[PDB]
């Protein structure tokens, strides 16, 4: 078992910036890669960004590339998703996930993520 | 005494990232085979339950999400990198190219020959051997880069 806590969601206008965080427990950061998934209104959930624990490599969806940045703090056991140049299309429920995998061939796959968090509704207007 | 140490460090940094990526991918393949074979709580390590012929074939050869062809191209890339970084030791490169061969059997792909109807334990040991060959190749290239 692994547990993830989420905080930082808000309402912002077009072209604005925000920052969502995820709380991690124990040594999960060492054994698990951290991923972030957003669910658009009336649509299925999709991958946004991932952080590899093995090579500490970052992976992004091409829709959020250049605007979103994923970060890792080993001491704080916290992950930060810095969202810039926010568009109304970015309005979604942002979800936390941990995967035992570490390569690019597995980090984009929602099905490969063992643990999840509740998430926070982020709105852009 | 030191002039083009920048060459050593740059080339050796490229090799390490490529070797590490390949080994991380292989670690994921071992874990995916173990998880397909048993369950989400499956441990990759020795003395593991439920040996299955289907797990390796599912993980490597599935038509939608199979990782075999991806693994093949990644080993090829690594072997080709090893060839550009090596000196002029054909006999040494010839040894590593043989360890990293991508050749199958008859009208079948390397991935098909290796993971078609293969036990989970045998598939994981084969993958472990591939990682140790990557690490051997890495060490030999590093020694050659120092001149």
């Amino acid at each position: 078992d692994v547990q993830l806590v989420e905080s930082g969601g808000g309402l912002v206008q077009a072209g604005g910036s925000l920052r969502v965080s995820c709380a991690a427990s124990g040594r999960t950061f060492s054994s698990y890669s951290m991923g972030w998934f957003r669910q658009a209104p009336g649509k299925e959930r999709e991958f946004v960004a991932a952080i590899s624990r093995s090579d500490n490599s970052t992976y992004y969806a091409d829709s959020v590339k250049g605007r979103f940045t994923i970060s890792r703090d080993s001491a704080k056991n916290t992950v930060y998703l810095q969202m810039n140049s926010l568009k109304p299309e970015d309005t979604a429920v942002y979800y936390c996930a941990a995967t035992p995998y570490g390569s690019r061939y597995y980090l984009r796959e929602l099905r490969e993520y063992d643990y999840w968090g509740q998430g926070t509704q982020v709105t852009v207007s | 005494n030191p002039e083009k140490v920048k060459v050593w460090y740059e080339r050796s940094l490229v090799l390490q990232k490529e070797a590490d990526s390949l080994c991380t991918f292989i670690d994921d393949l071992k874990l995916a085979i173990a998880r397909e074979s048993d369950g989400k709580d499956a441990k990759v390590n020795d003395i593991r339950r439920k040996d299955n012929l289907d797990a390796s074939s599912v993980v490597m050869l599935n038509p939608i999400n199979g990782k075999g062809s991806t693994l093949r191209k990644e080993v090829d890339k690594f072997r080709e990198l090893v060839a550009t970084l090596m000196t002029d030791k054909a006999k040494l490169k010839l040894i590593e190219q043989a360890l990293n061969t991508e050749s199958g059997t008859k009208g079948k792909s390397w991935e098909s020959s290796l993971f078609e109807n293969m036990p989970t334990v045998a598939a994981i040991t084969l993958l472990t051997k591939l990682q140790s060959d990557v690490r051997y190749a890495q060490g030999e290239v590093l020694a050659d880069l120092v001149k």
